[PDB]
RNA sequence: GGGUAGGUGGUAAGAACCUCAGAUCCGGAGAUUUCCGAAUGGAGCAAUCCGGUAGUUGGAAACAGCUAUCAUUAAUUGAUGAAUAAAUAGUCAAUUAAAGCAAUACGUGGUGAAGUGAAACAUCUCAGUAGCCACAGGAAAAGAAAACGAAUGUGAUUCCGUGUGUAGUGGCGAGCGAAAGCGGAACAGGCCAAACUUAUCAUUAGAUAGGGGUUGUAGGGCUUGCAAUGUGGACUUGAAAA
RNA sequence: CCUGAGUAGCUCGGAAAACGUUAUUUUGAGUGAAUCUGCCCAGACCAUUGGGUAAGCCUAAAUACUAAUUAGUGACCGAUA
RNA sequence: GGAGAUGGGGAGCUGUAGCGAAAGCGAGUUUUAAAAGAGCGUUUGUUUGUUAUUAUAGACCCGAAACGGGUUGAGCUAGUCAUGAGCAGGUUGAAGGUUGAGUAACAUCAACUGGAGGACCGAACCGACUCUCGUUGAAACGAUAGCGGAUGACUUGUGAUU
RNA sequence: UGGACCUAAGCUGAGGCUGAAAAGCGUAGGCGAUGGACAACAGGUUAAUAUUCCUGUACUUACAGUUAGACUGAUGGAGUG
RNA sequence: GGACUGUUUAACUAAAACACAACUCUAUGCCAAACCGUAAGGUGAUGUAUAUGGGGUGACACCUGCCCAGUGCUGGAAGGU
RNA sequence: AUCAGGACAUUAUCAUGUAGAGAAUAGGUAGGAGCAAUCGAUGCAAGUUCGCUAGGACUUGUUGAUGCGAAAGGUGGAAUACUACCCUUGGUUGUGUGCUGUUCUAAUUGGUAACUGUUAUCCAGUUUCAAGACAGUGUUAGGUGGGCAGUUUGACUGGGG
RNA sequence: AAGGGUGCUUGACUGUGAGACAUACAGGUCGAACAGGUGAGAAAUCAGGUCAUAGUGAUCCGGUGGUCCAGUAUGGAAUGG
């Protein structure tokens, strides 16, 4: 249990500071984007400590959410099918373009993905809410047998 | 066994009774919930954990 | 080493003979110990059958002897690394432990019966015993006041006797049965956090080590000076006497 | 400035303590603190007084026994014992 | 202190004052308004060797069906599974099919094939229905003699099986 | 006849899931014939053994060399049994 | 009387008994329902209602008559507890 | 986690309800006979409302100055105007909690499938699908519950019952 | 008459009780007399339920009134007496 907030505008939107309705693990504390701190110093030490972890953690993480929405966008994802008899057979699953992004060596967590599965059949691309400003669209080119 | 692995914390078999003061022997299973532990770097590998336990690694911050 | 005139374990009948280069005999230190057997190369219906690697002599070889070696787990180290890059899971190699037996006597804990006694019996007793399970160690266990307790009372546990069969609780039935104060036996108290500090850890400290500390006549730390070369030790070694 | 957190207490079920659950120990389920001007005990609770510093760890000695070598000892038994 | 009497050892008693539930008072105390009355109390004390009774312990000795805790036995007489074997001999000859007559066609009629049956009689191979036999026997369950099934839900070896 | 080969009923159990300890179960491996596979018969032999002892006739598979051909066949796959 | 082959009380009793084929009820849409335990797990079944579990009678044919006032079960949740 | 209805709270909030009475919502006790007037027209048209239909009027962009005849006479089971509180019927309110119904998943479950460890029908990890804060549970407490444990099951008696 | 009706009336008292009868224990039955204050009666005196006998259930346990009982150190309270 923790009163800390993190990164986010979305999810009831509120200010960047240390604000939480005490529920036991609800979402307010089952996400990485609500850090658990120890209230017990949170006066003055943890106080000022947080504020520089605040600004610190605001300005890298956007930082590399730009880097990671430029990348994103000046990179496009490849697969391959395996259809029969020509007529549409697969799809595209989450699994697989995570599997990708491990290829190029980060683990993105699902907390920017809304879809569950897409079409795979001829030029395929979504954008997603990745981030609160950072936008990208997953390019990905698939083609079957 | 019917314990969680973070501490040896065994359950009762004690001795209940009714609206005639009669003895029987009855085993006091404690709670269990397999809830997933996290732990350095990663490696969550979900264990059978006690409700007591759970709210203890709660206010430490280790869920 | 002692001891030495006989000896080949008892049914000694005798052949063969050993024995005074000091034996046979009584102790210390040893060596080699077949197979099963906790059993460990794997099986197995115990005292059995097939094995693999490594080295070995013989041959042209299958093979034969001749040695050593090959369980499982946990821990450490190292290597390797799946799903899907790292990661993680596994996969292997080397190293340390028991893994097992018994003293029907002992002690802890996890357990855990009724028939009886109450003239029956369900509450209580039968008793935390009967039996079972794990851990042992030669003693175990507990062990240093948030004790007691009613007074300027003691001051780590234990047992014996006394309280006393009292205080008591008990379908107030059968019953069960203490805690204090007293005499005595030996009676050592220590240690880690923890503020705070240095170096080292990737300071998202959430890690090694120098301190520092065990505290109720509250202590310790923090800032700052006198001392003092102490006494104790349950405790590391060697040497000597007994 | 530090004095030992799901820790003390509290609620619903038990046991040990002589007690048939009551002060004191145990949490089986839950809720949950106070930090020396404090926090717990003196068979309920408070006020006064007094006594302690729990929620960290070890230490044997007075005691339990004899399957095990000699010293031996028996108002122990004598081959249905 | 000899596996000894004994010495040391001043803890608790058993009476010495008792009444009243106790507070408490006291040669008195309590019920009591009560000094009255009434109930009780007005000094025989200790520690042992002993005989008889007694509570507690197995309690004068021996005599039950028991209850619980284990531990063991599926080999036979029960079922199950796996895996084999056995059924001499003679009968009864279903259905299906074939051939001719017929049927618009199928159904029907006669003949051929056919071998079917928890099919029949009766060998073995299992069972025990009966008169006797023996009721310490040859035999802790059978013998003569007659009785049933007898290609099945049958018998049965060898493994496990609860 | 078996083991050196397989496996039915089951057993065991590296793994691993449940249980207070005991233990229960369950994968791979490994076991377990009454069955699956095959290459010796005849006669004689001494009191006892005879396909095993002997006379003649055979077959079997493991390897070195040897000629003379062929490129090869699994732990994997289909049939067979 | 039982329909029938047949089966079991061995060492006092195989019959009118049990099994039946044939029906009537009744619980079941999968992790079935039920069954074994402490659970895992397993049968049911590597099955799907034309299938299993459990009742009553018991070939074949004809009939199965009247009663939810009392207990078992189903619907309700309006009303009291 | 999300709200719709949603009951207690009815924070605030503006009118209050023609009792024998009262011209009219005296709803009750009270200093009681004014400057309540930057808490002020007697037309608009009325939202309503008391609805015993007028009535009370809280009601308003063309009106900036109405005045109270209802205060002393009149009615009474209580007097009409500057202050305090009372059955203030409810439009309302912050939502604290409880009832459902739906909207999702990240909690949590699977005996749907694939891949891997592994040639291994169990598990391990993920991804779907199935679900989903329900259950599966663990605790408390009720209801049923001879399947299961123990039990008492009086005596006398021209024998026992 | 200890029977009928009359005024008053609640001694259908308080604390007792030497004593007897009956009797295993229990418990039962009756009563002289003392103190206190009473009603009837002028007084003598009477009145400690009924002309007599059946009109009864033990302890423990549970709380109701008073209480010159105590109050796990003190103070009360709880709590028991």
């Amino acid at each position: 249990m923790k009163v800390i907030l993190k990164q986010d505008v979305s999810n009831l939107g509120k200010r960047f500071d240390v604000v939480d309705v005490k529920d036991g693990y609800a979402i307010h504390f089952l996400f990485p984007k609500k850090l658990a701190a120890p209230l017990t110093k949170k006066s003055l030490q943890d106080r000022d400590l947080f504020l520089k972890k605040q600004q610190e953690h605001y300005e890298i993480n956007k930082a590399l959410s730009h880097k990671l929405k430029e990348v994103i966008e000046q990179t496009e994802l490849h697969f391959s099918l395996k259809e029969h008899n020509g007529r549409p057979y697969g799809s595209i699953i989450t699994k697989q373009i995570i599997n990708q992004a491990h290829t190029k060596g980060m683990a993105l967590q699902k907390f920017m993905f809304k879809d569950n599965v897409r079409l795979g059949f001829g030029d395929h691309e979504i954008t997603l809410h990745i981030f609160e400003d950072t936008t990208a669209v997953l390019k990905v080119k698939v083609t079957p047998d | 066994a019917k314990k969680d692995q973070l501490t040896l914390r065994g359950p009762l078999y004690g001795n209940n009774r009714s609206h005639s003061k009669t003895i029987t022997r009855r085993k006091w299973n404690v709670n269990l919930q397999p809830c997933k532990v996290k732990t350095a770097d990663g490696k969550t590998t979900r264990i059978l954990v006690s409700t007591r336990t759970l709210r203890t690694l709660k206010k430490h911050n280790r869920l």
